[PDB]
Parts: C-alpha cells; sequence; structure tokens
C-alpha cells in the first residue's frame, strides 16, 4: 500500500475545467496519460452520482477563489471508479485552476 | 496567446522539489537544471529578499494565494519578468510539513 504522498498529483485546468496539464503520477494511480487528458473537461470523468455536487464545488471555487471538493469518484482508464478528494485554487492576474488531487482509495 | 507558465513545488526554504517540463519554453532550462536548487539562485539580487520573505509568508497565510513579481535569469542569459503565484498544501489526513505549490508565468512589467 502507497503513502499519502505517492497518492497525490497536481492538475491544471482552464476556467471551463478542461485539463491544461497533469502530473505523470496520475498514470500509476488511475491509468491515464497526461497527454490524453488535455482539452477534456473534468466533467467527462465524474461518476454520475457525484456530478451535481462537483458542479457546486466548482461554483464555490469560481466565486470564492479556493475550495475543497470532498469525496468524488473518477472513472478509471481500465474500468471502475477511484475515490478522490481535490483541493482547488484559482490563479487570477481568472487565469487557471490548480488542483491538488488525493486518491482516497487504496493503491497497491 | 496564452502566457507561458510552468508549475513547480518547493520546500519551505525554496529548493525546487518538482518542475513542470513547460519550464523549457518558459525559462530555458531542463527540469533537472532546476531540481534541487533554490529558486533564489535564479533571482535578480535586487529581488532575492522579497522572494525569501514571500516564501516565509506563504506558510502563514492559511493555504491562500500569495503572488510575487521578480526577475529570473533564463538560460538565454536574460532577466525575465516572472509572476509566481504560490500557496501551501498540507494533506489533512497527515501532519507532514506543508510544501509550496507555484505557478510561474513570464509577464510584462509596464
Ligand atoms: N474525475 C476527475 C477529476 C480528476 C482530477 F484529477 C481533477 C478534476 O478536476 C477537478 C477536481 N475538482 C475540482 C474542484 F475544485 F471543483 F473540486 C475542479 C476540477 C476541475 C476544475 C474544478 O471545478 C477532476
Amino acid at each position: 500500500f502507497k503513502g499519502l504522498d505517492s497518492k497525490t498529483f497536481l492538475s491544471e485546468h482552464s476556467m471551463d475545467m478542461k485539463f491544461t496539464y497533469c502530473d505523470d503520477r496520475i498514470t500509476e494511480l488511475i491509468g491515464y496519460h497526461p497527454e490524453e487528458l488535455l482539452g477534456r473537461s473534468a466533467y467527462e470523468f465524474y461518476h454520475a452520482l457525484d456530478s451535481e455536487n462537483m458542479t457546486k464545488s466548482h461554483q464555490n471555487l469560481c466565486t470564492k477563489g479556493q475550495v475543497v471538493s470532498g469525496q468524488y469518484r473518477m472513472l478509471a482508464k481500465h474500468g471502475g471508479y477511484v475515490w478522490l478528494e481535490t483541493q482547488g485554487t484559482v490563479i487570477y492576474n481568472p487565469q487557471c485552476i490548480m488542483c491538488v488531487n488525493y486518491v482516497l482509495s487504496e493503491i497497491e | 496567446c496564452q502566457p507561458t507558465r510552468f508549475i513547480s513545488r518547493h520546500n519551505i526554504e525554496g529548493i525546487f522539489t518538482f518542475v513542470d517540463h513547460r519550464c523549457v519554453a518558459t525559462v530555458g532550462y531542463q527540469p533537472q537544471e532546476l531540481l534541487g536548487k533554490n529558486i533564489v539562485e535564479f533571482c535578480h539580487p535586487e529581488d532575492q529578499q522579497l522572494l525569501r520573505d514571500s516564501f516565509q509568508q506563504v506558510v502563514k497565510l492559511k493555504g491562500q494565494v500569495l503572488s510575487v513579481m521578480f526577475r529570473f535569469r533564463s538560460k538565454n542569459q536574460e532577466w525575465l519578468w516572472m509572476r509566481t503565484s504560490s500557496f501551501t498544501f498540507q494533506n489533512p489526513y497527515s501532519d507532514e510539513i506543508e510544501y509550496i505549490i507555484c505557478t510561474n508565468t513570464n509577464v510584462k512589467n509596464s
């Protein structure tokens, strides 16, 4: 089983929530290649049961500037759903969203 | 045009612990030319103190964004104006020391 650190990765997003960048660490955790994430909305990946709430986390973020998601599931690359928690921050000059993403589920 | 900009992580002293490869187009260096060195080493002597005081304050600000502007020395030997927006992260399941997450963008001073 992996340390909290080895289960933590960063993602960057435009204001529409498309990925603009993602740590390679996401590969050993969830399966995706950061390359394949760019231009796709985070929305594509949330479990239907978490979507309305992630939308409300998004609103809190845009209006307040920083947020903690609390728990949501992300569709894995090769089937199934990994639990996560994300802390989000808006960088204004709004210019982008920095996400620190922590995988709740156990890895290894 | 999107500003160029790269992400980095630092310890509370200022040492690069992680560098986004978008650094190449932004400042000229490979990630491994930054990793392990203090960001203060790449900073203009008039700006070095501001930047050390910036890293000292970002940890007292309760995870909120602190921004700083300073001149960073590219590998192409020029002083680039940098806007660095940083904040601390601390995983709330743990009591590990916080570290500092930075976005670094070449901006205009004018
Ligand atoms: N599934 C998924 C997923 C995974 C990731 F690694 C990041 C991500 O994106 C977000 C996660 N939480 C958040 C939020 F801050 F809302 F919690 C946000 C985003 C994109 C912008 C923002 O709404 C979504």
